[PDB]
């Protein structure tokens, strides 16, 4: 008795677990090459308008590619949350969560372990895993110079995976200065990344100011000094009063000539109130029409038009002033200050350069690269780099990487497996062996041995040296403190918790129900 | 000969690569390099 | 036929019929097809299932109602089971899976009795007498908990809270979700411990973070930022004050205009300048009204323009826009404030009171979500649930909703029973005992219901991987040896089939509802003889 | 330059029959007195931009401007207003209250010749206080496809001059530095 | 009939315009109610404000949204309609003793049975049956019988 | 009999009118049965099937006589002459019973369907449904009962009043109390919200000083409309038309419950339950026309809120909430009661 309708695919047998497990293996193997510093970039061919996209992050790749498997959606969704939460470590969650299901496959088939036992071991194994990071962390909050050095090494670790592995020595100073500029503001929207194609990749810079994408309107000068900035959000152009039911009962056109004159008088009166501040620059988000633009010429005030609302927030914080409207009361209102303003040209589009501002609560980064795809990759990289360093301020604790983070978890996880005697020990050992594969694929991408190199890292830590790790440029074990690579505590806490809970999803599934497409 | 009714003669490699609709994405990257060579230098768009 | 087209009903050739014994076999096998889906899901050792909607969205669920709700079916017999699980989900919110397998258990045992030639009404009347007899026995054996004090009554909720969370994901952090679920009801409850309002506590999930980051906060969740974010994000109260003096308004900041369409005619330049004066004085009078009222944070329903941003920023007055009317219903009850319609009726007695207002990021760029917290007990609790996946936090919503519903059943007085398969077996042996002297023609009818109740313990035996016959033999022999009827099948293997000791409790009103909806549907399905179905 | 119609909503009402003669007199007078004030500043050529929501110059206004010997040109693009003010040194005029003699430019001859069915309006001679003068070069040819390539061929020519004034120095082309750099790196390649 | 739209220049008219419609509709019902009428047959849709003052004094309302349905009822009581909303003339007022509402076919029906005194015309026949098809043929049999009664008048 | 029409609407029933209603019968002679059934249901509401089977056997018994040389009028003369004696014979079979003062007649009308086995509980309260109705009125709309998907049929109870769904969530609904000791019901018809007054919207204003006053006048009259409702002490407010957020929040402050989005058939049942009247104007409100009852309590019923009235000294209304598992269970309990209520 077929209770379901026509064209209803249902799998209530071993093929359901096989179809769900092979889907994660396909998603897992897709991202094995993108992990590590020697990883290869991937290429995406869009189906609409031939809009290509080059990206190394697994979140952008898996969201762009179509996948009809329900298991693929979990790997897509866990990567989207990791991309939005931290902004780094998405491929580690995808490859680790798939490897946990890969390691859990042989327990179901060969050893015939219950699914409730595998997850029960992962609960106790994940608990001991996070406890290893509790003692393995180090707080560098007592000294700002050491914390300044920590943001360097975290930038070295995050930027090495992208195409900027050579130029990370220069952008590490650029990345950490933007974080010290923001002085704790973890909002990534306060950094404008201006995209410019052409020039050498190392020609990027970080000017102490805010760079506009637009220019002056008609005749206002390029070079000035000692300018007072005033920002406004209201219309300031052909003022349509708040009630639209207004009308003019005109008995003669001569009186209507006075009414349009009265609209110019109040606008002339409004610009007269702007001059009471004694300013030299005025900025408004709405596009400025011709009539109020002309009155700024006699007053000696500059005018900038059509600024975006997200840029007004960046513009207010770099200038250090305040957005002013309802200009009758100039006493309570506040305005910013700047030393020099000058219009520049980087390529074809001109830009406005600000330098010497008082407040430095925000900045803008100008990238320079050969193509729009390399420039885009650069943006995706800096965004991932600045996202990790931004959360490092609120979460000062850090963890050493390079295979040492995954192994010190396995050292504590393997110790706890003996005190839980029974059939659960195989599940906890499967969680341990899943963690050994992260330094394995990191060695496979560089073209080194998978067994002997991991075996040397195994013996080095149990001897009583909790600072050993993999070094990929030479292919041998080296000290992590001397090389200077380290990750944040929130990152390693996130990928272990995300990959652990991701394994809990597709292990509690036995039946797959597919309704009709719409 | 473009898709619409416009016709254009072109010796410039940037405008040749711009009007040519390429199916392969890696070959399409050369269109952006010629755009980058045209924006930065403005000479030798085919030599790059 | 006699050659002419012999047609009666419209669309004669499309629809079909089915009668006799073959109509019954289509019904029972259709229930077994649905029962096999639910049988491998029930119990603490169950397994989730993925329901792919037509729009591509998926839901990882192990509750019978959400599975059957998002299932595209054709057979009408399963569509009645779709509504039976939905019936258990709406009112009680516990036992959806149980009803589906229990109704199938009555249907599976009824198949053997139809082969013997018993009329279906005698079958249906037998379960009706057996169901009321089992309810009458179970009402006597269960004990009351109202005699205990409030300290022990909290523990009984923890017994049922851990029972409802388990069998669901959210079974790790389940010790804290039990305390969090009980702590939600301690704040929102009546002094007489009766008829608590469930609508005061709404569900709210957030895609991000981990399960450990979830915590309790007494307030409202708004998915928006403050207006013109130049002010500090976390506003604090004054040094000496009763509170932040929350203000809510269902009027946008604008000049007063008629609701009807109007035509304000300005026939002179002098009147045009008075319109400019009238435009500015209204905004000046507006900010002076809220200034004299002492409000710090203002909540506006219908938004406002950009002119009020600077007036609100200079006076240190945060504000928001586009707050829906449903949220204002939640804000007034939480902060104990009265929503004023306009500024002329503005008074200090109508303003609310709360501890502090602040906002955090939760990550990079997602969205700024507002948070409110109270300094004491209030009539509103908003669960702040986090999750690593959208399906995790979506399942955690309906899982915690069922947890609050199970505690809601215990708010009713003297309704407690120890589950774990004990309630099924203790109601089963008495029905077989009554049949020995109430033989009649319905002797096999009681035996069918006695064997149908025992299937849920056998379902737990299959999921746990134990021998069913040895389990039911030990439970049946133990119930006959001793009249203590709180021993059941323990799947988590903590030793001891005893169960008050394990701490497994289910609500008494939920357990009797299992056999009622199962018997009430079985009485309906057995009445069907002709099955007319039309083509789509 | 048009009859009065503000951006704010309006509605003209005529109550008496004799008011129709008055408003018709005041409409042309509103155009006449504004054109009368142009004669006071002795401005001889006017350039209007692209008008939105209404006609740029009313046909009734052209009679006043044509009899007083004033050239009228409309439908100029908005981005070119910066070009004309920078080249001619004439500040724009958005209102007659700010319309003065000091803001206007100067020119010796604005001639519109007739040749090959294509009109050209060229200004001969510029003199002003301007440190940023302008330049304009027309293109002629057989068809538009050659006009487009003659424009882009000049862009590649000007970009070479832009590069030399940007970065000082130059090198001899013709394949010289490719062989020279290949020889130089080939010398060092055997050492590394 | 031509563009009925409100016009309120000041707040004094806004306050009295809401109460003016109530007092105006009430004042028209006073002249109608003082004549001792207790049921009014309407020809089209009746407003709610007019209905509030009709059922105050217990005046029944009847819908007859058609021309012939309204004309047949005047022949029973012998009333002369007037489209004005003023006072009905006493000579034109009809005479009906009782208006009952009972269940015959399960739906609501209104009856206008007269008595032996003050007889009326255009009577009806309540025809009860099981099959709607039989009602149609029996109804046309009454039309044939009524048509046979016409044969006595002319010759 | 289980039937599913083209629109995929499931239905289960044992009735002659309902089964033939859903089946679109195109045969002309077969629609006479639809008509007989409908007719008996209408005039009686019970025994529809019997009528159809009897009709069937008389026509099936007339089949061999039509095969013979018997004319059509001879067969009809026999039944029409025999049915006259059957009606007179049934008058002799029937009794003139007056002693013993409903209970037994309801048990037989519930047969052949769901609630026959539960007749011990449903007949006790079903007899009380018609006793509330007085003689010579017998209003069927007062016995209007609604659908509640969810619950078990055993947990139903008898109600001395009405229970209607709100069908809308107001902004100030939770602020009002759910429990009044001595509530007072007042039925309204005016629309309590800020909008156009009487089917039009056109307001000319010349001076800007009066533009502030005309807006305040609209705010003045709307509270004047609400204050007249407040001064009489009406705790429960009901209106067919919608009620805006401005009015329900004004009532929410001083403990005054309100509701809207209800039909006219539901409103007519509210008046006869409380014994009040309809007032479509706030100025003509008096204290005497307000209805009263014993108590008020809004209870959770199937994830749907219902405003309960009960305990009136003299109630014309009986309205019970039908809770069940499937949508056909609540439907079968409705049709079974609707057939039994007509008999008693
Ligand atoms: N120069 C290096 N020496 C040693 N280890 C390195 C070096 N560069 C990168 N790594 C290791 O490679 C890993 C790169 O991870 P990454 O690609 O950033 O993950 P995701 O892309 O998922 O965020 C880091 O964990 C780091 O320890
Ligand atoms: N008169 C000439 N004689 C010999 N070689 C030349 C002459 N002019 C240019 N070349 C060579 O030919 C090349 C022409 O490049 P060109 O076509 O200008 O590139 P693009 O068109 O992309 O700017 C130059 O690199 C130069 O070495
Ligand atoms: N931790 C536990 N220990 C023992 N029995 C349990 C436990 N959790 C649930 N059960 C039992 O499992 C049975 C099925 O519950 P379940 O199907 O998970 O709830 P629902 O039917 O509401 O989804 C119940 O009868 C209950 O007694
Ligand atoms: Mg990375
Ligand atoms: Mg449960
Ligand atoms: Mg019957």
């Amino acid at each position: 008795v077929q209770i379901f309708g026509d064209q209803v695919t249902e799998e209530r047998a071993e093929n359901a677990r096989l179809s769900a497990f092979v889907g994660a293996i396909a998603v897992g193997d897709l991202v094995k090459s993108t992990l590590g510093p020697k990883g290869m970039d991937k290429l995406l061919q869009s189906a609409s308008s031939n809009t290509c996209m080059v990206t190394n992050d697994g979140a952008t790749i898996l969201k762009s590619i179509p996948l009809d498997n329900p298991a693929a959606k979990v790997l897509v969704n866990i990567s989207k949350v990791q991309d939005d939460e931290v902004g780094d470590g998405t491929t580690s969650v995808t490859v680790l969560s798939a490897e946990l299901l890969r390691e859990a496959e042989k327990l179901i088939d060969q050893s015939k372990i219950h699914p409730q036992t595998i997850i029960e071991g992962y609960r106790l194994a994940s608990a001991a895993a996070l406890d290893a990071l509790t003692k393995a962390a180090v707080d560098n909050s007592h000294d700002k110079t050491m914390f300044r050095e920590d943001l360097i090494h975290i930038a070295k670790t995050t930027l090495s995976s992208k195409i900027l592995s050579q130029d990370k020595d220069h952008f590490a100073e650029l990345a950490t200065n933007a974080i010290l500029r923001l002085k704790g503001s973890t909002n990534l929207e306060h950094i404008q990344i201006i995209k410019i194609l052409g020039g050498k990749l190392s020609d990027s810079f970080l000017d102490e100011g805010f760079i506009l994408a637009k220019k002056f309107g008609n005749n206002q000068p390029k070079r000035i000094e000692n300018a007072k900035i005033l920002i406004a959000n209201t219309t300031l152009d052909t003022d349509k009063v708040k009630i639209f039911g207004t009308k003019f009962k005109v008995d003669s056109t001569a009186k209507l000539a006075q009414l349009e004159k009265a609209e110019r008088e109040k606008m002339k009166n409004k610009i007269a109130k702007i001059s009471k501040f004694g300013i030299n620059t005025f900025i408004n988000r709405q596009l400025i029409y011709d009539y109020p633009e002309q009155l700024f010429t006699d007053l000696g005030i500059n005018s900038i038009e059509h600024a975006d609302f997200e840029g007004v927030e960046r513009l207010a914080l770099v200038t250090g002033g305040e957005v002013v409207s309802t200009f009758d009361e100039p006493s309570k209102c506040k305005l910013g200050e700047c030393d020099v303003i000058e219009e520049i040209m980087l390529g074809e589009q001109p830009f406005l350069k600000f330098s010497g501002c008082k407040a430095g609560e925000a900045c803008t980064i100008v990238l320079r690269g050969a193509t729009d795809q390399t420039l885009d990759e650069a943006e995706r990289s800096l965004h991932d780099a600045l996202s990790v360093l931004s959360q490092t301020t609120k979460e000062t604790r850090t963890v050493l990487g390079g295979g040492c983070a995954e192994m010190v978890m396995s050292k504590a996880v393997d110790t706890e497996a003996q005190n839980i005697d029974g059939k659960k020990s195989l599940a906890v050992e499967a969680f341990a062996r899943a963690l050994r594969q992260l330094p394995t694929i990191l060695a496979d991408n560089a073209g080194f041995d998978s067994s002997e190199l991991v075996s040397k890292l195994r013996s080095s830590i149990y001897n009583g040296i909790s600072t050993s790790g993999l070094d990929l440029n030479n292919g041998t074990i080296a000290d992590m403190r001397q090389l200077g690579i380290v990750e944040s505590y929130k990152l390693k806490r996130a990928v272990v918790s995300s990959a652990s809970e991701a394994a809990e999803v597709l292990l509690r599934v036995d039946n797959i129900i597919r309704a009709r497409p719409r | 000969k473009t898709s619409r009714g416009e016709i254009i003669i072109s010796n410039d490699g940037h405008t040749i690569l711009k009007q040519m609709a390429i199916l392969h994405p890696v070959a399409r990257m050369l269109v952006e390099v010629s755009a980058a060579q045209d924006s930065e230098a403005g000479d030798g768009t085919t030599s790059v | 036929e006699m050659g002419r087209p012999f047609i009666i009903v419209k669309d004669q050739g499309n629809k079909k019929r089915q009668h006799g014994l073959e109509a019954k076999k289509s019904h029972i096998l259709a229930a077994r097809s649905v029962a096999s889906i639910i049988k491998t899901s029930l119990g603490p050792r169950g397994l989730d299932k993925i329901l792919i909607s037509p729009d591509g969205e998926i839901t990882i669920t192990n509750d019978g109602a959400t599975i059957l709700s998002q299932m595209e079916l054709d057979n009408e017999i399963a569509k009645l089971l779709v509504q039976l699980s939905k019936s258990q989900d709406d009112e009680i919110g516990d036992g959806t899976t149980g009803v589906v397998v229990l109704a199938s258990a009555l249907l599976d045992q009824a198949l053997e009795l139809i082969q013997k030639g018993i009329h279906p009404i005698k079958i249906a009347n037998g379960f009706d007498e057996a169901a009321k007899l089992a309810i009458s026995k179970l009402e006597e054996t269960c004990d009351d908990i109202s005699a205990s004090n409030d300290e022990l009554f909290r523990d009984f909720l923890l017994r049922a809270a851990k029972t409802s969370l388990g069998s669901k994901i959210v079974s790790k952090d389940h010790d804290r979700f039990a305390e969090m679920a009980v702590e939600a009801v301690i704040n929102v409850m009546d002094k007489d411990r009766k008829d608590v309002d469930f609508d005061l506590i709404k569900m709210q999930g957030r895609v991000g973070g981990s399960i450990s980051d979830s915590k309790l906060i007494n307030g409202v969740i708004l998915d928006k930022d403050f207006s013109h974010p130049q002010m500090p994000k976390c506003v604090l109260p004054k040094e000496g004050s009763d509170g932040v003096k929350l203000a809510i308004l269902t009027c946008p900041f604008e000049p007063p205009k008629p609701k009807t369409k109007h035509k304000l005619d300005i026939s002179s330049v002098e009147e045009y300048q008075k319109l400019q004066t009238y435009e500015q004085d209204k905004f000046k009078e507006m900010i002076d009204d809220v200034k004299k009222a002492g409000a710090d944070v203002v909540i506006c329903q219908w938004g406002f323009d950009d002119e009020a941003n600077h007036l609100l920023l200079q006076n240190d007055l945060p504000a928001v826009r586009w707050v829906g009317g449903q949220e204002l219903e939640h804000i007034a009850i939480s902060t104990n404030g009265r929503i004023v319609p306009r500024f002329q009726d503005l008074s200090k007695d109508k303003l609310g009171t709360c501890s502090r207002i602040y906002e955090q990021e939760f990550g990079t760029t997602k969205d700024r979500m507002l948070i409110i917290e109270q300094s004491k007990e209030t009539k509103t609790v908003t669960c702040f649930v986090r999750g690593s996946n959208k399906m995790i936090v979506d399942e955690a919503e309906r899982a915690l909703h069922d947890s609050l519903c199970v505690v809601r059943n215990l708010v009713k007085d003297s309704r407690v029973v120890y589950g774990g398969g004990a309630a099924e077996v203790t109601m089963s042996l008495a029905v077989s005992e009554e049949a020995d002297k109430q033989r009649g023609i319905d002797q096999y009818a009681f035996r069918g219901f006695a064997q149908a109740l025992d299937t849920i313990p056998m379902t737990l035996a299959e999921n746990s991987g134990l021998d069913p016959i040895g389990t039911l033999s030990t439970l049946k022999s133990k119930q006959l040896k001793e009249k203590i009827s709180n021993i059941g099948v323990d799947c988590l293997g903590y030793g001891s089939n005893d169960m008050k000791e394990l701490f497994v409790v289910d609500p008494f009103i939920g357990k009797k509802q299992q056999i009622l909806l199962a018997t009430q549907l079985c009485r309906m399905i057995l009445k069907i003889d002709n099955v007319i179905i039309s083509g789509k | 330059i048009s009859p009065p119609k503000p951006d704010t909503e309006n509605n003209i009402i005529v109550n008496d029959y004799r008011q129709m003669d008055k408003i018709l007199k005041e409409e042309r007078a509103y155009l006449l007195n504004i054109c009368k004030k142009i004669k006071k500043a002795k401005c001889n050529v006017l350039l209007i931009q692209k008008s939105i929501l209404r006609d740029a110059v009313n046909d009734l206004a052209l009679h006043f401007l044509s009899k007083l010997n004033i050239m009228v040109v409309k439908d100029i693009e908005r981005e070119e207003i910066e070009f004309l003010s920078k080249g001619l040194g004439c500040k724009p005029i958005a209102d007659i209250e700010l319309f003065t003699e000091d803001r206007l430019g100067s020119a010796d001859l604005v001639e519109e010749i007739d040749s090959d069915g294509s009109k050209i309006v060229r200004v001969t001679g510029i003199r002003n206080n301007n440190a940023r003068p302008t330049v304009s070069v027309v293109i002629r040819g057989a068809n538009n496809m050659i006009i487009d390539e003659t424009e882009r061929s000049l862009h590649d020519a000007l970009c070479v001059i832009r590069c030399l004034v940007k970065e000082r120095g130059l090198i001899a082309g013709g394949g010289a530095p490719e062989i020279e750099i290949s020889r130089r790196l080939s010398k060092e390649a055997r050492s590394m | 009939e031509t563009k009925g739209t409100v016009l309120l220049h000041n707040a004094q008219e806004m306050l009295d315009f809401s109460k003016g419609e109530e007092k105006q509709i009430d004042a028209m019902m006073k002249e109608i109610a003082d004549m001792g009428v207790e049921c009014i047959v309407a020809g089209a849709g009746v407003g709610e404000l007019a209905l509030h003052y009709l059922n105050r004094y217990g005046i029944l309302v009847l819908k007859v949204p058609s021309k012939f349905e309204l004309r047949r009822l005047c022949r029973v009581c012998g009333a002369t309609p007037l489209p004005r909303l003023g006072a009905p003339t006493p000579e034109e007022l009809g005479l009906v003793e009782t208006v009952k509402t009972m269940e015959i076919g399960g739906d609501r029906v209104t009856v206008f049975k007269q008595e032996q005194g003050e007889i009326s015309r255009t009577s009806t026949i309540i025809l009860r049956g099981a099959t709607q098809n039989n009602l149609d043929d029996i109804e046309r049999a009454i039309d044939d019988g009524v048509a046979a009664v016409k044969g006595l008048m002319k010759p | 009999i289980l039937i599913v029409t083209s629109n995929q609407k499931t239905t289960i029933s044992n009735d002659g009118a309902t089964i033939l209603k859903l089946l679109d019968v195109v045969h002309p002679a077969a629609k006479t049965l639809v008509d007989i059934s409908r007719a008996q249901d209408a005039e009686v509401g019970d025994g529809t099937t019997s009528v159809t089977i009897l009709a069937g056997e008389l026509m099936k018994e007339a089949k061999p006589f039509l095969e013979e040389g018997i004319s059509s009028h001879l067969i009809m003369k026999g039944y029409r002459k025999a049915v006259s004696l059957a009606v007179e014979k049934i008058n002799e079979l029937a009794v003139d019973i007056t002693s013993e003062k409903l209970e037994r007649c309801a048990r037989t009308a519930m047969s052949s369907k769901l609630i026959h086995n539960n007749a011990d509980f449903f007949v006790k309260m079903c007899v009380d449904a018609v006793l509330s109705l007085d003689r010579n009125d017998l209003d069927d709309k007062l016995i209007g009962i609604k659908k509640i998907p969810g619950g078990a049929m055993e947990e139903s109870l008898f109600i001395n009043g009405v229970a209607f769904k709100k069908t809308f969530s107001y902004a100030g609904f939770e602020q009002q109390p759910k429990k009044f000791n001595n509530p007072k019901i007042l039925s309204l018809n005016v629309e309590l919200e800020l909008k156009a007054e009487k089917d039009n919207a056109e307001v000319r204003v010349e001076h800007v000083e009066d533009y502030q006053a005309i807006v305040d006048a609209e705010w003045q009259l709307i509270f004047e409309k609400l204050r007249q409702v407040e001064e009489t002490g009406a705790n429960i407010v009901l209106s067919k038309l919608p009620i805006g957020d401005l009015a329900t929040q004004f009532f929410a402050d001083r403990n005054i419950f309100c509701a809207g989005r209800v039909s006219a058939d539901d409103m007519n049942r509210v008046i006869q339950a409380v014994g009040g009247s309809i007032q479509s104007t706030t100025s003509d409100i008096k204290p005497e026309h307000l209805g009263t009852c014993a108590l008020f309590e809004e209870m959770q019923i199937g994830s749907e809120r219902y405003n309960l009235f009960q305990g009136c000294p003299q109630a014309k209304t009986c309205t019970l909430l039908l809770r069940g598992g499937a949508e056909q269970v609540i439907a079968e309990v409705e049709r079974s009661l609707h057939d039994a209520i007509m008999i008693v």
